């Protein structure tokens, strides 16, 4: 965040980006300058996936956590066979 | 498939399997062994009726 | 017709898939039944010089060998063999069509009962359904046609029952004898609902009306050494004609002592003769086991013991019904598309094991909902390879004792499917002195299944866990399971598209009593489904 | 991605249906062989999968009608009778969308 | 349990177990050892079942006890008919 | 001789006064509840029709 | 894609995920039941990622 040059849609443009929900581009986001820089767009859309994962964070103390769902060759696999979740219930825990 | 001069087919099964399953079904039709150096005559049969 | 060599019938199935794989050079003769009659009748044909008798099949068969051999066929010179054509509709189709079996069926069946579309609607959903749930497979396995073992479960089997058909209109377990028997008699005084036992008693009133049917086209009376004049006319009332599907002894205790005078002979997995020693438990259990010992079950208005001999558990009726449900009713919903395997209960028992039943404190009611956390299928006790994702992904709701049931269930058990060759010569109407050398073989497979539709693209089990294809009929043969066996390439599978693969340990086409024309009859008929089962019954006459 | 989307599509589905009785994924193939196979067990209600099931046995009733009408055990060069006799059968001829 | 080798999966399988809902199978178990034994299989498919029946233990003080489900022939049977419960009740006496 | 001795055993429980009867087999003070289903005896044979 | 029973791995070679009847099928309903049904009407087209 500081001192790495927080997002003004000019150059700014960087994938450790930490933010969710942000009304920035959408509205508070005056045109864009004289500057070439072209992919800047491959640059927010991996830092707005990074930043979408990353704002999860919590809410898997919540969620149980991701199962095997296919049926794979499990290390053991000789003394139970092996049956994967099909994700149809509700994680919440309360 | 009394007759010989047209463009045959590539694969020489294909042609020896079609007249095969033509003479299927049919009266008059070449011999088997198929005589080169021949008219191709049909094979004569028992009495007419 | 080959013979068995004691092995888990897994390993032979495999032998008889690379012996096949090159065994055949060209197309056999004896599946061509889609000619017309001009196109039979037409001197081309290399089949019209070999049907010169109304009953008798003329074929070409390795000479100097007695008919069952070893693995590997010796390599002799052909001759020209003929077996007994028993069954009156095993005349080729360009000979004894479909319309007129149809129109035959149709006039058998005039005022006679038949089926409400309901449960024809019903029964035809359930039968083509892809999406029909493992866990009544597994279920039907453990079980294994016990009546103990049923009535220990009653509480799990209809909420199973229940949850199946309140959630997609489909009906379950019609899939063995052993569960419609149970259900209608046990859960049918108001445990299921109104319009399921409706529709399970209209199955068995169909059976018993075609059971009545066979007794009416008969003329009793005329009994010729030790065989009754239902067996000496019919076949689904012969005791010596058994089910494909066996799960207790007494079919070949009644098949052993009601012929008696034709010459037979049993070869279950190897050496020569049944054992039916009962009562197998967790310290005995025997997984791998090359004997030739049966599981009759436990008798249950009687004792087990060691000395104690066996007896058959239920009625002479029951297997005269079985055979007329298998033989008729399922090949008429079903239409050439089930296919009978066995089971893998070295892999199948400890994926029963693993229950997750909480703990329920003291003074508390028992959850019903599974929203709460104490409900055994809430999402906190959905722990990976257990029976909760088991039945979770069927999406049938369970409590807790009805899953706690299987340990009452687990004292009987069964060890391994094996596969049961019978023999014997013909009956004594047709048994002069030339045909007692031509005999009869016809496999079954002991404690095996059957499944009414493969789904190949359900990836949450892998394939061939638990069941492997074993098809023993043409009726029961399968071009679309076989990829559930291990190691099947795309040759095979177009290998087996125009040939049913039948195993010659499990007896021939040329050699068993349901052959190749009555399976064509069954899978290329469109008229209805009820006088296809009453034209199925008309072509099993002698 | 569809067996971990499952609950999001489930709803989607549902609610589609349920207010204006219109079947929804039908344009792709990948999509109503994984609504049949996965979400056919009682997720969806009774008359949704009915349809999808019921689109997938009249495939596969036109497919029985293409075994129908050949004549297996003639095949030329790798060719099956089926490739040989019709298209849809035919593996060098492709779908138009992959 | 001791000293009698806990599971570590390699030779320690053994019937007396006493465990239940053991997620050691499933996910903390790394693979199996460079050792022969074959018949571990079975050992633990009869331990399982001896660790589930063990396991119920209670649900005996809550639910009834079982009954004699058909119609023998008891002891007394000359002054009353025998029937037996089908068990389709919910036993939990509350 | 063996139906009436198979009719005398009638498992009603003793309900106290100023209580309400019950009608539902759910609450323990019914004859058909799980209970009071001892085997041999009037109820067994109600509760299995 | 990815597969579903196996590793992606680099050096691994590209496996088909389906069976060949997958083919058939796929054919069969988008030569004739998409068009049975649309009759002319939808577009085959790509898509902007």
């Amino acid at each position: 965040s500081n001192p790495t040059t927080f997002s003004v849609e000019a150059i700014a443009a960087y994938t450790p980006v930490a933010l969710i929900r942000l009304l920035n581009a959408s509205g508070p986001l005056q045109p864009g300058h004289r500057v070439d820089i072209a992919d800047a767009r491959s640059i927010y859309t991996v830092g707005a996936a990074a930043s979408a994962a990353r704002a999860r964070a919590n809410h898997n103390a919540n969620t149980i956590r991701r199962t095997a769902m296919f049926a794979e060759t499990d290390p053991m696999t000789w003394l139970r066979p092996t049956v994967g979740l099909r994700r149809t219930f509700n994680p919440r825990i309360i | 498939f009394f007759s010989r001069g047209g463009v045959p087919m590539l694969h020489d099964n294909v042609t020896e399997s079609l007249r095969r399953i033509t003479a299927s079904g049919g009266r008059l039709n070449p011999t088997e062994p198929l005589p080169i150096f021949g008219g191709l005559r049909p094979a004569t049969s028992a009495g007419i009726a | 017709v080959a013979e068995g060599t004691e092995d888990t019938l897994d390993v032979q199935m495999g032998r008889f898939m690379e012996t096949w794989a090159d065994m055949m050079p060209h197309h056999p003769h004896w599946v061509n039944e889609h000619l017309t009659i001009l196109q039979f009748i037409a001197p081309s044909n290399p089949r019209l010089r070999f049907e010169l008798n109304p009953a008798f099949d003329f074929f070409v068969a390795p000479g100097d060998v007695d008919l069952p051999g070893p693995q590997r066929p010796p390599e002799a010179m052909p001759t020209v063999n003929a077996t007994l054509r028993i069954i009156n509709g095993n005349i080729p189709v360009p000979l004894c069509p479909i319309s007129f079996r149809d129109c035959r069926g149709t006039q058998l069946g005039l005022g006679r009962h038949t089926m409400t579309p309901a449960t024809i609607k019903a029964v035809k959903d359930t039968f083509e359904d892809r999406a029909y749930p493992t866990i009544f497979y597994m279920l039907e396995a453990v079980i294994h046609g016990n009546e103990r073992n049923f009535c220990a479960l009653l509480r799990l089997l209809t909420q199973c029952i229940r949850g199946y058909w309140e959630q997609s209109h489909r009906v379950a377990f019609v899939n063995n004898f052993h569960m419609l028997m149970y259900i209608t008699t046990y859960l049918g005084n108001g445990e299921l609902p109104e319009v399921c036992i409706n529709i399970y008693r209209d199955l068995l009133q169909h059976v018993r009306a075609l059971r009545q049917t066979i007794t009416d086209f008969t003329i009793q009376g005329e009994g010729h050494n030790g065989e009754t004049s239902e067996a000496l006319n019919n076949i689904l009332t012969d005791d010596t004609f058994i089910a494909p599907i066996l799960w207790d002894c007494d079919a070949l205790i009644y098949r052993d002592e009601a012929a008696r005078d034709r010459l037979p002979a049993i070869r279950v997995s190897g050496r020569n003769g049944y054992q039916a020693l009962h009562f197998v438990d967790m310290a005995g259990h025997n997984f791998q086991r090359r004997d030739n010992v049966l599981i009759h079950g436990r008798p249950v208005r009687g004792d087990t013991g060691q000395a104690i001999p066996i007896t058959p558990h239920h009625d002479r009726e029951w297997g005269i019904l079985s055979k007329i449900y298998y033989y008729i009713v399922i090949p008429a919903f079903s239409r050439g598309s089930c296919c009978t395997m066995g089971v893998r209960y070295d892999r199948l028992y400890p994926a029963l094991q693993a229950v997750i039943v909480p703990e329920i404190p003291a003074d508390e009611e028992a959850p019903t909902t599974p929203e709460d956390p104490r409900h055994p299928l809430h999402a906190h006790q959905l722990v990976p390879n257990s029976l909760n994702v088991y039945f979770h992904n069927a999406h049938l709701t369970v409590d807790g004792d009805a899953l706690l049931t299987l340990q009452e269930l687990m004292g009987d058990m069964a060890e391994r499917t094996t596969a049961i060759l019978v023999s014997s010569a013909p009956d004594a109407g047709a048994a002069t002195a030339t045909t007692r050398n031509m005999r009869i073989y016809d496999g079954a497979l002991y404690h095996g299944l059957i499944m009414m539709a493969y789904q190949a693209y359900d990836e949450t089990i892998a394939t061939g866990t638990f069941f492997y294809p074993v098809p023993v009929n043409p009726l029961f043969a399968c071009p679309e399971h076989l990829a559930s066996l291990r190691g099947m390439t795309n040759a095979r599978r177009v290998l087996a598209k125009m040939v049913p693969p039948i195993p010659p340990f499990l007896g021939a086409n040329h050699h068993a009593t349901i052959r190749q024309p009555v399976a064509y009859h069954v899978t290329h008929s469109k008229s209805d489904f009820n006088t296809l089962t009453y034209s199925l019954l008309g072509g099993y006459f002698k």
